[PDB]
């Protein structure tokens, strides 16, 4: 069979954006096995060893200007650059999500009612999803399976809440979301 | 409260070489290192931006001849098999008969290399199925998504069968219309 | 079955090609990679094998990469005790004494030639405007050749005697080389670089990536060029 | 528009 050692060598090169690109950070890093060996944070200025086995590349690396330089430029030449290229399709892309409310499959204790609002199919993952009981928000009884990131630039998101349902009562999910201009609303008539 | 990743990786001695582009957490591209081509996540990324395939080939030849440094440098220190996580979810709330998606998402797990398969009633399945690259992780881990397009009913139930070298034996995450 | 012979509308016209013709001229003017019985000695990528040949010529190399289609074809070779024979590329040739890359251009050495150096002679007809202009032979040292083998000395041969192709342009619109094995089988290869303008030399030579071989006593070749107007 | 790659530094042999 096949029972041979593994190596595996990694390059990731990170621009991290705040406000747009008004303060933009480069972080370049290798990373042996599992172990990141060596980096070079833009905001330190240059390559630091962060274990004993990159010591020998930070070494090498610093000492070469040219190469130096263009790490120091590249917040500009190269991380703002691609956010300028990107921008429309990325940091703009927008798909509203789908919105459904129904009671969940499971209902454990009795005399209540555990309602599911699903939300999927929505990009980008920034969004706020609240139960409210008469207009009035809930914060108890309020559980999430959290953000899911499908792998296909959408997301999705289940967010329960455990009521003792009173006839005439009207339990609405609100979702804010930056496909919307104003919150989307679906509601549960108890 | 954005971030784009460029993730490269070279495996020895499976010879894997990887070179993509990520943004908080989506893959933009890859590129194809066989056809020498880039390969966009999404269709129309396409026509809006370009990326010369070339570089990421100039770049993996790099990575190589360090990967085989390093190999030297720690001793010929193997890497530790990391077992995967895997979750099996539709993409969007499953009705009977309605066109869904089921997803395989095989998450924290290195080095990088996994056998996944889709068993319908315990038969292999290959129809409409596709998969992405390997996704970096903060922990320098990785992430995978394998999808399964499908037409829910009670009597099909679905396994994703995934093999790694971390896991004793094959893990099967079972799925089936829970009423 | 084999494979459908070219349409005007199939084949690359050197009129829609404003690049510099002199970078498809290159990889065919008496250009080539040669050696014989060697054995490979790493791989970069699990469908391609790295040897050890050098150049004997002008020495711009001493270590050569060469592509195939796919890991079972290098998986085939990889141990084999081959001769090689393509046509190589320096733009973008990447991988880790000079490199340079190419791809197919494999055969085993096994009992693959004649005894006492003899050349096997393999017909080519020229057809200029669906008419035969020229008739020749290129030779080999091998019974079981790669097309791509054929095509190089087919092409340097008309280089210097049609000018097939010329610093910027070409006399001709289309062209495309047919092979004709013994046993029916025909499959073509399109001698005009891509539109636009711009050579892409080691997308252009990816086809040789089958590393198709062909009986070299029983094959033949035509050469099917036209001029814009006539 | 295109998108640029950062290239990989060389360690020393």
């Amino acid at each position: 069979g096949d029972t041979r050692p593994r190596f595996l060598w990694q390059l990731k090169f990170e621009c991290h954006f705040f406000n747009g690109t008004e303060r933009v950070r480069l972080l370049e890093r290798c990373i042996y096995n599992q172990e990141e060996s060596v980096r070079f944070d833009s905001d330190v200025g240059e390559y630091r060893a962060v274990t004993e086995l990159g010591r020998p590349d930070a070494e090498y690396w610093n000492s070469q200007k040219d190469l130096l330089e263009q790490r120091r430029a590249a917040v500009d030449t190269y991380c703002r650059h691609n956010y300028g290229v990107g921008e429309s399709f990325t940091v703009q892309r927008r798909v509203e999500p789908k919105v459904t409310v129904y009671p969940s499959k499971t209902q454990p204790l009795q005399h209540h009612n555990l309602l599911v609002c699903s939300v999927s199919g929505f990009y980008p993952g920034s969004i706020e999803v609240r139960w409210f009981r008469n207009g009035q928000e809930e914060k108890a009884g309020v559980v999430s399976t959290g953000l899911i990131q499908n792998g296909d630039w959408t997301f999705q998101t289940l967010v329960m809440l455990e009521t003792v349902p009173r006839s005439g009562e009207v339990y609405t999910c609100q979702v804010e979301h930056p496909s919307v201009t104003s919150p989307l609303t679906v509601e549960w008539r108890a | 409260e954005h971030v784009i990743i460029q993730a490269e990786f070279y495996l020895n001695p499976d010879q894997s070489g990887e070179f993509m582009f990520d943004f908080d957490g989506d893959e933009i591209f890859h590129v194809d290192m066989a056809k020498k081509e880039t390969v966009w996540r999404l269709e129309e990324f396409g026509r809006f931006a370009s990326f010369e395939a070339q570089g990421a080939l100039a770049n993996i030849a790099v990575d190589k001849a360090n990967l085989e440094i390093m190999t030297k440098r720690s001793n010929y220190t193997p890497i530790t098999n990391v077992p995967p996580e895997v979750t099996v979810l539709t993409n969007s709330p499953v009705e009977l008969r309605e066109p869904n998606v089921l997803i395989c998402f095989i998450d924290k797990f290195t080095p990088p290399v996994v056998n996944v398969t889709w068993l319908r009633n315990g038969k292999p399945v290959t129809t409409g199925v596709s998969e992405t690259v390997f996704l970096p992780r903060e922990d320098h881990l990785f992430r995978k998504f394998h999808y399964l397009p499908f037409l829910p009913s009670t009597e099909d139930v679905y396994d994703c069968r995934v093999e790694h070298w971390g896991l004793d034996e094959p893990l099967l995450k079972h799925w089936e219309f829970d009423a | 079955e084999s494979q459908p012979d070219p349409m005007p509308d199939d084949l690359h016209k050197s009129s829609e090609f404003t690049g510099t013709m002199g970078n498809m001229k290159y990889l065919y003017d008496d250009h080539y990679v040669s050696a014989t019985k060697v054995k490979s000695v790493d791989s970069f990528f699990k469908w391609d094998l790295i040897y050890n040949i050098s150049d004997k010529k002008l020495k711009n190399y001493d270590k050569v990469k060469t592509e195939l289609l796919n890991e079972d074809l290098a998986k085939k070779y990889k141990d084999e005790v081959v001769d090689v024979y393509g046509s190589n590329y320096y733009v973008n040739c990447y991988f880790s004494g000079g490199k340079t890359c190419m791809y197919g251009g494999i055969t085993k050495h096994e009992g693959n030639h004649f005894d006492n150096g003899n050349l096997q002679n393999v017909l080519v007809r020229v057809y200029e405007n669906k008419r035969n202009t020229i008739s020749f032979e290129v030779q080999t040292d091998k019974k079981s050749v790669t097309a791509q083998e054929l095509d190089i000395k087919a092409r340097n041969f008309l280089i210097n005697k049609k000018n097939l192709y010329e610093f910027n342009s070409s006399p001709y619109e289309t062209g495309y080389i047919k092979f004709i094995e013994n046993n029916g089988n025909t499959f073509w290869y399109d001698m005009m670089p891509a539109p636009g303008d711009k050579f892409d030399q080691s997308k252009y030579l990816m086809m040789y990536n089958d590393n198709k071989t062909v009986d070299s006593k029983s094959v033949k070749i035509e050469v099917h060029l036209t001029t814009k107007n006539g | 528009p295109e998108v640029i790659p950062m290239f990989s530094a060389l360690s020393e042999g």
